[PDB]
């Protein structure tokens, strides 16, 4: 139930920089790509109490993680709902990791070969090579991502801190300055994110709820302030568009004043209506 | 008369992890223990021509044979199809011991778990085999 | 998350059998609602594994131990040994646990329900290796049909007045069905409901739309977080609890004034730790 239909990335506890990567029926271990090549949908069968692991490949749309019995090899094959295409997701409590066991034969579990950069089946042991990190793909893509943020009304402009001493936040033309770059961090406890401006070490995007709708950078050593935390919600049919709502009051959304696109225009929060001035592109700095 | 690469007779059985630990029964499990110089560490190996396999009985309990149960453990039990072993000789007297029967439609073999090459107190299990390179599935048969 | 939690452990293959400890022997036994079936999970972060320690009051140092290399599971003195550590693997979607030996992770606990004890197995898809691990309070209270007494008088109980009057008051115990409550735990809400046994779907509710009024309502008001309650063990007791409402969690359940007489109304009150907000939850004798 809790994982059914969820789209995730899967990385190695042994090497957190290596992700399950799919192309043309081959599964390998590869650096983060933040795209469909490393995304998988978990499909629950209640009867088997097991999951299919389906590639989000855009060309071949029916490929699932498959154990090539009787070898120890893994591939992606057309989904035929076969027992060798089903997996038990066993969460190692306290370790925040999963052992992924074959439903066909639970004596065997996925094993990460970090030097051959691929997967195989193995009997169990206490190493991290059989432990995997399964994460919502949005969190996976955004966590520790250094980005620039643009209103969809003007993708040449960005949300910025004005400078190192002026903590105000406004819309401005993109000039590659560090005051225009933000590093996103996910907090597991709060189930929310902070945006660290990269011109400071501990400066986070914050709703100053003591001054109406004002948003500013403030220090993150002010720990019990929900106003410093945000929900990042993907807009449908887009790869880079998000609504951004405040953890204190989730009805309050990151808002471009008036939908005005001039330099210096205020960034604030405002009641959520989902119009274009509350939609943001979070992107790689070029 | 000799029919195969491994003559009939009495053997000690060792894991490649330790030259000083010897296969014997402890309760209903099989484990590798310090040399006792006794019969329970002696194993009678007999070739069966009809199936081209081997049956292996304990010298102290000559009507009990290495077999396996429904819980993944090697066991000592009366004769049955589960007592037939198909060795693969991979070195001078180092063997991988497969079950004659496919199990869960795979090859299954003796397997001893190691913690940094220490197998003390580990029970011998029957686990899947895929190749001849798994150290945990390599066993020495010493004529003695 | 699980470290230092005190839990019961029962079999997915037979949810009426629990891990039971006495004098070094572990068996599978019916629900006792006592320390003989309670275990503290002790996490070692470096091993990413747990010790499973009996809450036995006589010997306080016994942990679930695999007697390697045999098939036998017992409780032995804690010596922090590898055969005393266990991987707790939660089977997601199935809401159960596989319990694997740290000394040999290919081997997991297997419930022999016919022999009523534990042994070991390599991994498979049978329910005999799956286990339900549950906080002991939830385990004891869930589906428990009880009677509820203020500690100021263990001879009176909280009751619904009758099948037509859904008011809730104090009254003397007479074994009436209106004087008994079936406790049900909502996993989603992480809270409890009290079902009166004189109704089918009548639950104890905070009528905040009369201020402090508590009363029985139907649970045909599907989402209503005042039909829900938290139950908290008063320290170093056996049967004593505080009962707080889900809407306002400082709104504890309250005996009016401390009045131990018949017909004294039952209400919520702001939590003040006091004795007219303490309660004993018991098996009806
Ligand atoms: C010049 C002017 O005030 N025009 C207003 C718009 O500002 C206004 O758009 C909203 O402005 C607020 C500012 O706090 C928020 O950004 C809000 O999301 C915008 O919708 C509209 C209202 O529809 O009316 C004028 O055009
Ligand atoms: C008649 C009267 O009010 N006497 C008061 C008690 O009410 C009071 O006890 C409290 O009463 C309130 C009212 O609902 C709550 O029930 C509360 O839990 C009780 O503690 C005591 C306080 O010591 O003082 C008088 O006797």
């Amino acid at each position: 139930n809790s994982l059914n239909d969820k789209i995730v990335t899967i990385s190695c506890k042994a090497d957190t920089n290596l992700f399950f990567y799919q192309v043309a029926g081959n599964v390998s271990l590869f650096q983060q790509t933040r795209n469909y090549l490393e995304r998988w949908r978990l499909i629950y069968d209640s009867n088997k109490a097991a999951y299919k692991i389906k590639s989000m490949d855009i060309h071949n749309t029916n490929l699932v993680l498959t154990w090539n019995a009787p070898t120890h090899n893994i591939s992606t094959q057309q989904d035929s709902n076969a027992d060798n295409q089903y997996w038990l997701l066993l969460k190692d409590i306290g370790n925040n990791s999963f052992i992924i066991a074959s439903y066909k034969n639970p004596n065997l579990v996925l094993y990460a070969d970090t030097v051959a950069r691929n997967l195989k089946l193995s009997t169990l042991n206490n190493s991290n090579y059989i432990k995997f990190i399964i994460e919502d793909y949005i969190i996976s893509d955004l966590n520790n991502f250094t980005c620039k943020i643009s209103p969809i009304l003007d993708l040449n402009k960005v949300v910025q801190q004005v400078d190192v001493t002026n903590l105000n936040v406004n819309l401005y033309t993109w000039d590659y300055g560090r005051n225009q770059k933000w590093t996103i961090r996910y907090n597991e406890e709060k189930a929310a994110y902070q945006f660290f401006n990269t011109i400071l070490s501990n400066g986070v995007l914050t709703w100053i709820f003591s001054n109406g709708n004002t948003v500013r950078v403030s220090s993150s050593n002010d720990q019990n302030n929900d106003a410093q935390y945000w929900l990042i919600n993907p807009v449908s049919d887009t790869d880079e568009t998000y609504t951004i709502t405040n953890l204190r009051d989730t009805t309050k959304a990151l808002d471009l004043y008036g939908g005005q696109t001039a330099n210096g225009t205020a960034i604030q929060v405002f009641n959520y209506h989902g119009d274009d001035n509350q939609k943001w592109n979070i992107r790689n700095p070029p | 008369v000799e029919r195969t690469f491994l003559p009939n007779g009495n053997y000690n059985i060792k894991s490649i992890f330790s030259g000083s630990l010897y296969l014997n029964p402890v309760s209903k499990s099989l484990t590798f223990s310090n040399e006792s110089s006794a019969n329970n560490q002696k194993w009678n190996v007999e070739y069966m021509a009809e199936n081209r396999c081997f049956k292996i009985s304990n010298v102290a309990e000559p009507n009990k044979y290495l077999s396996y149960d429904n819980f993944g453990f090697i066991s000592l039990d009366s004769l049955s199809n589960r007592c037939y072993w198909f060795p693969i000789k991979i070195a001078v007297n180092t063997y991988i011991m497969l079950s004659l029967n496919k199990v869960n439609e795979l090859d299954y073999a003796w397997d001893i778990y190691d913690t940094n090459e220490n197998i003390l107190s580990q029970p011998l299990l029957l686990l899947p085999n895929f190749d001849i390179y798994n150290s945990n599935q390599m066993f020495k048969l010493e004529k003695i």
